[PDB]
């Protein structure tokens, strides 16, 4: 049971800006964690796992890093289609594994 | 900079035999003191390369092949050894560098009613080259006779599982193990 | 186009305090090359000089290993894969540190590829990468180095000043 | 590369339900599979899980007795089962699917369990209406 907490409550920034959004973990997973966005209406999609490694088809301007506990994703120029919720999720073991509460992206 | 060796020796859960993890350990200051010299590890033996000079030498590239593997099983991991794990899942070459330590798990993988997440290749066609891993679980087919691709008579599954509980002996339980690789 | 010079001198591959050196060195007044990207030889090194970042290699393809130095507006990246860039496979040594007129010198010898920036090029960084370096482009004046031997005026802090040929 | 779902419905409370998703355009029978939820405007939550050839069975929390988990390699297809079905778990059930191994550039044959993609929506109401 590894409480996952993001909290940023609702993310505020105009287009063409460099954000980040924070996911902090109660115990130490340290490489396992991934990222995902989930447009409205759409089904997610998988960005970042490993903590560090992009998926297939994902643009540069998306980056995470993090270990241990702190992990971080960066937004750099923002476009249209990226105001979404994103969510992450712990799995360094077998059972259950949890989903971040999840942060929104707004327009300013 | 030490690089991590606690980021593989103490990871929270190890990879299955059949698709044996890896990783690539380069541009750090590593010391074998600390993996020597610690109770835990029930074998440490190795070639070419005495523990007591590890560290006074440097290489180019040291890998780390690690996986969970039954305890009586262990005796497998070693140049010129032949059986179920060095013919169809880990072999090792003849000219071996680095080695390779086994500390029992019992307390950590086993769980009461069975752990069935480990798994082992069982059939195949032609034995391993060293150092390659398969992954692809197209049925076996045990004759002649074709099955079109279904678990059923003369076909099998390759992959079957250990199943550890703690109730088990020692010639059953689980012994997580290490492989390293030198230039 | 075509230039010469009377610079070129760097501190002689090794770090002593204090001279003569039989090295690799830039002739004083020589034919350097005014460039207005084509993809210049290596020759055993270069003298680089303008008023953002360097490709380097044999074949510059995946078949063998090249360097890639690249100069973002806070960091440098250095590293070593079997560019295509579309592809990158292998990837094996990779720096990271601060950002590199501007004029540099790039030798490689014995897999060490050495670099000095700004006469008196001091030493930047010298970098294990164990490949063969042959052609090179720029991601200016480029002149080539010879082996000929220099005499070097050490200043009482060290400090090259003043160079013989 | 490509999840399609079915069987989703409409079932009334204390019934029964079976879910399906059938997959092509890969080798299905080297994958762990696995089956995401979300209820209506909350966050995913995570419900069952199978591994490379059954014998790897786990569950959620919420649904542990309830739900059935199977698959059939040959047929390139995957059922949930579902058992004694009560009202709060209405929800648009996907079917994932894990990156079993991700051999980066150099060496690290790191083994992954984040799920890569996914399907569409199978909207799933339970109430007595
Ligand atoms: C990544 O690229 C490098 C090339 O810079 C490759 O490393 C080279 O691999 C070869 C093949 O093992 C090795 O060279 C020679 O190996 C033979 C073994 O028969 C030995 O007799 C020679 O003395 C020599 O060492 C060496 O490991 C290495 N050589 C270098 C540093 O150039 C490497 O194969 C590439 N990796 C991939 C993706 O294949």
């Amino acid at each position: 049971e590894i409480v996952m907490t993001q909290s940023p409550a609702t993310l505020s920034v105009s287009p063409g800006e460099r954000a980040t959004l924070s996911c902090r973990a109660s115990q130490s997973v340290s490489r396992n964690l991934a990222w995902y966005q989930q447009r409205p209406g759409q089904a997610p999609r998988l960005l970042i796992y490993g903590a560090s490694t992009r998926a297939t088809g994902v643009a540069a301007r998306f980056t995470g890093s993090g270990f241990g506990t702190e992990f971080t994703l960066t937004i750099s120029g923002l476009q249209s289609e990226d105001f979404a919720v994103y969510y992450c999720q712990e799995y360094n073991n077998w059972p259950p594994w949890t989903f971040g509460q999840g942060t929104k992206v707004e327009i300013k | 900079n030490l690089c991590p060796f606690g980021e593989v020796f103490n990871a929270t859960r190890f990879a299955s035999v059949y698709a044996w993890n890896r990783k690539r350990i380069s541009n750090c200051v590593a010391d074998y003191s600390v993996l020597y010299n610690s109770a835990s590890f029930s074998t440490f033996k190795c070639y070419g390369v005495s523990p007591t000079k590890l560290n006074d030498l440097c290489f180019t590239n040291v890998y780390a092949d690690s996986f969970v593997i039954r305890g009586d099983e262990v005796r497998q991991i070693a140049p010129g050894q032949t059986g179920n794990i060095a013919d169809y899942n880990y072999k090792l070459p003849d000219d071996f560098t680095g080695c390779v330590i086994a500390w029992n798990s019992n307390n950590l993988d086993s769980k009461v009613g069975g752990n069935y997440n480990y798994l082992y290749r069982l059939f195949r066609k032609s034995n391993l080259k060293p150092f390659e891993r398969d992954i692809s679980t197209e049925i076996y087919q045990a004759g002649s006779t074709p099955c079109n691709g279904v678990k059923g008579f003369n076909c099998y599954f390759p992959l079957q599982s250990y199943g550890f509980q703690p109730t088990y002996g020692v010639g059953y339980q689980p012994y997580r193990v290490v492989v390293l690789s030198f230039e | 186009y075509t230039n010469s010079f009377t610079r070129g001198v760097y501190y002689p591959d090794k770090v002593f305090r204090s001279h003569s050196t039989q090295d690799l060195f830039l002739p004083f007044f020589s034919n350097v090359t005014w460039f207005h990207n084509p993809v210049l030889p290596f020759n055993d090194g270069v003298y680089f000089a303008s008023t953002r970042g360097w490709i380097f290699g044999t074949t510059l393809d995946s078949k063998t290993q090249s360097l890639l130095i690249v100069n973002n507006a806070t960091n440098v990246v250095i590293k070593v894969c079997e560019f295509q860039y579309s592809s990158a496979n292998n990837c094996t040594f990779e720096y990271v540190s601060q950002p590199f007129l501007r004029e540099f010198v790039f030798k490689n010898i014995d897999g060490y590829f050495k670099i000095y920036s700004k006469s008196a090029l001091e030493p930047l960084v010298d970098l294990p990468i164990g490949i063969n370096i042959t052609r090179f482009q720029t991601l200016y004046y480029v002149g080539y180095l010879q082996p000929r031997t220099f005499l070097l005026k050490y200043n009482e802090n060290g400090t090259i000043t003043d160079a013989v040929d | 590369v490509q999840l399609v779902e079915s069987g989703g419905g409409l079932v009334k409370p204390g019934g029964s339900l079976r879910l399906s998703c059938a997959a092509s355009g890969f080798r299905f029978s080297d994958y762990y599979m696995n089956w995401i939820r979300q209820a209506p405007g909350k966050g995913l939550e995570w419900i069952s899980y199978i591994g490379s050839g059954g014998f790897a069975t786990y569950y959620g929390d919420s649904v542990k007795g309830r739900f059935t988990v199977s698959r059939d390699d040959a047929e390139n297809s995957l059922y949930l089962q579902m058992n004694s079905l009560r009202a709060e778990d209405t929800a648009v059930y996907y079917c994932a699917r894990g990156v079993t191994s991700y051999s980066d550039n150099s060496g690290n044959y790191r083994t992954d369990d984040a799920f890569d993609i996914w399907g569409q929506g199978t909207m799933v109401t339970v109430s007595s209406a």
